[PDB]
C-alpha cells in the first residue's frame, strides 16, 4: 500500500523569532530520503531539503531537518517576514512518492478586532432574480472565527458560503466573507437578515443587519 | 550523517554494520573500508570468524548454456583475522569503528582495508534480456565467515557477504580543451584535404551534451561525400588474457557534403545515453549493486604514472569524425581516401555535495 | 575453474547511530 | 534558468487534454521529468515521472489507462496526454526539474497551469456592487465592493482602475465560480472593473 507521511501539526501560529518544529512520520521505513517544500500561495514550491539532513542549495540556514527513525523532523531557527507560508513533506525513496498534508504557519500577531459590516444585495442582482447577501469581516487576527446567518430568528441551513483571504503581507491580518445566496423569491418573504460574528476579539457576539 | 548499513547472515550469528556503500579512489589513496562485526556467542557455534574484501572479475561463459551460471575470478583478496583478537595486530580504530563498539559494546569486533591504488573500480557490463543472474564485469564484496581455520569450510547460511563500490568522480581541475587535427594527400594533387576537430570542454557529466566543432578545409579534386560523427566507449577488459572493443554509444550520421575546394564549419551536438545502447551487449556500464539501471561507465582514471597492464576494465570515451571521401579517379574504388580525427575526453560523475547513490 | 554462483538472497538494512 | 507550461483550460469529462512543458536552460538527459497534480488545496499529489536517459515512464495509479507521459527532447520539452479526463482530475498541473544522477528531491518547479474539468461551459461574470452606507462604514473609513459572480474558468483579475482584500472564489451550487471583492476608503469618497481572461468582457462597475 501507499505510504502517507502525516505531518504532526496540521497548522500553527507562533512568533516571528522563535524555533519552528513540523515532525512528519512514515507510514514505513523510507531510509532518509524525505523532502521539505515552502510555498507561498500563488506561487510554486522552492526546495528546501533533500535526504532529511541536507538543505538544498539557496535556502536559509536556518532550516534543517532529521529523522528520529520513522519520525522525521523539520526546524526553523530564526525566521522572518515572506516565511509566512505552508510546509510540505515529502517520502521519495518509493513510488509513488508520498506528499505532507500540508503545515500552515502563520505570524502571530494579537488579537485585532474583527471589523463587521453588512450589504444588501445589489440592484442588479435582484434583477437577475436571486440575491448575494455580502457580510465582511476585516483585517483580523485570528483565523478561527464563526458566522452564524438568520432569516427571522432562525439559522441558515447552508445557503451560506465562507471565503477567506490569507495573511496580509506587510499586516500579518486576515479577513473574511459569507455569501448567504438565497433566491430573490426568499429575499422578500422575510424581513430580518443578520450577520452573527464570534470571535476572540469579541467576547460577546456582535451581529449587524439590514432590511434595506 | 547519522546512520549505518546493518545486514546479517541467514540465522543471524554474524551481523555486519558498514559507513558506506561507496567508496571513492582519488588516484593516490583509497578511502578505508571500515566495519564490524557482531557475534551472538549464544549461537557461537564455530570457533573462528573472519573477514575479507574481494575483488573478483564475473564472468558468464560463452557455452555455458545455464542460465546464470556466472563464476568469479580473483584479482585482489586480503583478510582481517578481527574474531577474536589475534596475537600482536593492535591497531586504532576510525571514527566510524569507534561510534559502533560505543553503540553496540565489545560484542562486535572491527575491520580496516585500506584499498591499494592499481586496482579496477567496480564496473559492470551490460546484460542481454537472455542473461539472468548476477551482472558480469567488476565487483568487490565484504564477505563475514565463520570457520575453525582459514583451511575450513564456510556454510550457506553461516555468513553473509555485503557489495562495495570502489567509485571515481570527476576531477575539480578542467583537463586542457580536446583539439586534435590532421590532413591527408592524395595522389592526385598536391593541394590538401584539412580535418580539424574541437571539443567545447575536456569533463562532461552523464547525459550532458558533447558539443563538436568541425572545421573540413578541402582542397582537393574529391569530395566529401557524408561526414559521419561518433561518441565511442573504448574498453580493454583483463581477466584471463587482455581483450578490448570500442563500441559506439552516440552518433549522428549527418549527410553534410564539403565539395572540392570549399571550406566548411559544423557544430554538431550530440548526447551519449544509455536508452539507445540497450541491445549493445557487453558494453561496459558503472558498478552494480544487485540488478539496478547504471549508468554508461564512466571515465576510468589512471595514475600519472600509469603503471601497468591494468586488471579489470580500464574504460575510455573517444569522440571520432571521419570524413567520407568521394573514390574513383586512377585507382577507382580501389584505394579508400576517407580521413578521420579522433578527440578523447572524460566522462564520470562530480563530487557529491556530501550525499552519496524505486524513483531512486 | 572456480566457485560458481545461483542466488538472484537477503534485505540489507540501516539502523541508527551515536550524534557525535 | 527557466521552466514552463503551455496549453491547459476547460474540456468535459470525457475528452481529452494534453499539456506542454517547455523547458529551457539544461540538458534533458541529466534529469527526470515529474507532474504533480496538487489542484486547488486538496493537498498535494503526483502524476507523471518520464526518465529520458533511461526511457522509463513512471505513473501514479490514479493515471495509467488515460494519461500519457513523453517527450521530445530536440526541442528540450515534454508532454502528458490526457485522455478520459474525470472532474477529479481537475487541477493546476505542475512540471516538476530532477537530478537524473542522483535524485535528491525535485529542483525547480513552473509557473503551472489550470485544468479545469467540469461539465459545464466557459461563462462571464455579472459585476454587481457592494455599496457602503452607514452599515459599511467605521471611524471615518467605509467599505466600497464589488461581488464577482457566476463564471466557470480560472480565475479574474480585478481592476479598481491597500485595504482591498481580494478573495479566493468559491463554486457554488451550480460549478459557477464566485467571489467577493472590497476596498476601505475614507468616507467622503471609486469604481471597480474586473477583466476575465477567459470571458473576453471588462465589466467596470462602479460602487455607489
Amino acid at each position: 500500500s501507499d505510504i502517507q507521511m502525516t505531518q504532526s501539526p496540521s497548522s500553527l501560529s507562533a512568533s516571528v523569532g522563535d524555533r519552528v518544529t513540523i515532525t512528519c512520520r512514515a507510514s514505513q521505513s523510507v531510509s532518509s530520503a524525505v523532502a521539505w517544500y515552502q510555498q507561498k500561495p500563488g506561487k510554486a514550491p522552492k526546495l528546501l531539503i533533500y535526504s532529511a539532513s541536507s538543505l538544498y542549495s539557496g535556502v536559509p540556514s536556518r532550516f534543517s531537518g532529521s529523522r528520529s527513525g520513522t519520525d522525521f523532523t523539520l526546524t526553523i531557527s530564526s525566521l522572518q517576514p515572506e516565511d509566512f507560508a505552508t510546509y510540505y513533506c515529502q517520502q521519495y525513496k518509493y513510488v509513488p512518492v508520498t506528499f505532507g498534508q500540508g503545515t500552515k504557519v502563520e505570524i502571530k500577531r494579537t488579537v485585532a478586532a474583527p471589523s463587521v459590516f453588512i450589504f444588501p444585495p445589489s440592484d442588479s442582482q435582484l434583477k437577475s432574480g436571486t440575491a448575494s447577501v455580502v457580510c465582511l469581516l476585516n483585517n483580523f487576527y485570528p483565523r478561527e472565527a464563526k458566522v452564524q446567518w438568520k432569516v427571522d430568528n432562525a439559522l441558515q441551513s447552508g445557503n451560506s458560503q465562507e471565503s477567506v483571504t490569507e495573511q496580509d503581507s506587510k499586516d500579518s491580518t486576515y479577513s473574511l466573507s459569507s455569501t448567504l445566496t438565497l433566491s430573490k423569491a426568499d429575499y422578500e418573504k422575510h424581513k430580518v437578515y443578520a450577520c452573527e460574528v464570534t470571535h476572540q476579539g469579541l467576547s460577546s457576539p456582535v451581529t449587524k443587519s439590514f432590511n434595506r | 550523517g547519522t546512520r549505518v548499513f546493518k545486514k546479517a547472515s541467514p540465522n543471524g550469528k554474524l551481523t555486519v554494520y558498514l559507513g558506506k556503500r561507496d567508496f571513492v579512489d582519488h588516484i593516490d589513496l583509497v578511502e578505508p573500508v571500515d566495519g564490524v562485526v557482531l557475534v551472538d556467542p549464544e549461537y557461537l557455534k564455530e570457533r573462528r570468524v573472519y573477514v575479507t574484501l574481494t575483488c573478483a572479475f564475473r564472468y558468464g561463459r560463452e557455452d555455458l548454456d545455464v542460465l546464470g551460471l556466472t563464476f568469479r575470478k580473483d584479482l585482489f583478496v586480503a583478510n582481517v583475522q578481527s574474531f577474536p583478537p589475534a596475537p600482536e595486530d593492535k591497531k586504532p580504530l576510525t571514527r566510524l569503528q569507534e561510534r559502533l563498539i560505543k553503540k553496540l559494546g565489545e560484542h562486535a569486533y572491527p575491520f580496516t582495508f585500506e584499498i591499494p591504488p592499481n586496482l579496477p573500480c567496480s564496473v559492470t557490463l551490460q546484460p542481454g534480456p537472455e542473461d539472468t543472474g548476477k551482472a558480469c564485469g567488476v565487483d568487490y564484496e565484504v564477505k563475514a565467515f565463520c570457520a575453525e581455520n582459514l583451511e575450513e569450510k564456510i556454510h550457506k547460511r553461516n555468513s553473509v557477504r555485503l557489495v562495495i563500490r570502489k567509485v571515481q568522480y570527476a576531477p575539480e581541475r578542467p583537463g586542457p580543451q580536446p583539439t586534435a587535427e590532421t590532413t591527408r594527400q592524395f595522389l592526385m594533387s598536391d593541394k590538401p584535404l584539412h580535418l580539424e576537430a574541437s571539443l567545447d570542454k575536456e569533463i562532461y557529466y552523464h547525459g550532458e551534451p558533447i558539443s563538436v566543432n568541425v572545421h573540413v578545409t578541402n582542397n582537393t579534386n574529391k569530395t566529401v561525400k557524408k561526414i559521419k560523427i561518433s561518441v565511442r566507449q573504448y574498453a580493454d577488459i583483463c581477466l584471463f588474457n587482455t581483450a578490448q572493443y570500442k563500441c559506439p554509444v552516440a552518433m549522428e550520421e549527418a549527410d553534410d557534403t564539403v565539395a572540392p575546394s570549399s571550406t566548411f564549419c559544423k557544430v554538431y551536438t550530440l548526447t551519449p545515453f544509455l536508452a539507445n545502447n540497450r541491445e549493445k551487449r557487453g558494453l561496459a556500464l558503472d558498478g552494480k549493486l544487485k540488478h539496478e539501471d547504471t549508468n554508461l561507465a564512466s571515465s576510468t582514471l589512471l595514475r600519472e604514472g600509469a603503471n601497468r597492464e591494468i586488471l579489470g576494465i580500464i574504460v575510455s570515451y573517444k569522440v571520432k569524425v571521419k570524413l567520407v571521401v568521394s573514390r574513383g579517379g586512377l585507382l577507382g574504388d580501389l584505394a579508400s581516401s576517407d580521413v578521420a580525427v579522433e578527440l578523447p575526453f572524460t566522462l564520470m560523475h562530480p563530487k557529491p555535495k556530501e550525499e552519496p547513490p524505486p524513483e531512486h | 575453474r572456480t566457485p560458481p554462483s545461483l542466488g538472484p538472497s537477503c534485505t540489507t538494512a540501516s539502523s541508527s547511530l551515536r550524534k557525535d | 534558468v527557466q521552466l514552463v507550461e503551455s496549453g491547459g483550460g476547460l474540456v468535459q469529462p470525457g475528452g481529452s487534454l494534453r499539456l506542454s512543458c517547455a523547458a529551457s536552460g539544461f540538458n534533458v538527459y541529466s534529469s527526470s521529468i515529474h507532474w504533480v497534480r496538487q489542484a486547488p488545496g486538496k493537498g498535494l499529489e503526483w502524476v507523471a515521472s518520464i526518465s529520458s536517459y533511461y526511457g522509463y515512464t513512471y505513473y501514479a495509479d490514479s493515471v495509467k489507462g488515460r494519461f500519457t507521459i513523453s517527450a521530445d527532447t530536440s526541442k528540450n520539452t515534454a508532454y502528458l496526454q490526457m485522455n478520459s479526463l474525470r472532474a477529479e482530475d481537475t487541477a493546476v498541473y505542475y512540471c516538476a526539474r530532477s537530478r537524473q544522477f542522483w535524485y535528491s528531491g525535485l529542483d525547480y518547479w513552473g509557473q503551472g497551469t489550470l485544468v479545469t474539468v467540469s461539465s459545464a461551459s466557459t461563462k462571464g461574470p455579472s459585476v454587481f456592487p457592494l455599496a457602503p452606507s452607514s452599515k459599511s462604514t467605521s471611524g471615518g473609513t467605509a467599505a466600497l465592493g464589488c461581488l464577482v459572480k457566476d463564471y466557470f474558468p480560472e480565475p479574474v483579475t480585478v481592476s479598481w482602475n491597500s485595504g482591498v482584500h481580494t478573495f479566493p472564489a468559491v463554486l457554488q451550487s451550480s460549478g459557477l465560480y464566485s467571489l467577493s471583492s472590497v476596498v476601505t476608503v475614507p468616507s467622503s469618497s471609486y469604481i471597480c472593473n474586473v477583466n476575465h481572461k477567459p470571458s473576453n468582457t471588462k465589466v467596470d462597475k462602479k460602487v455607489e
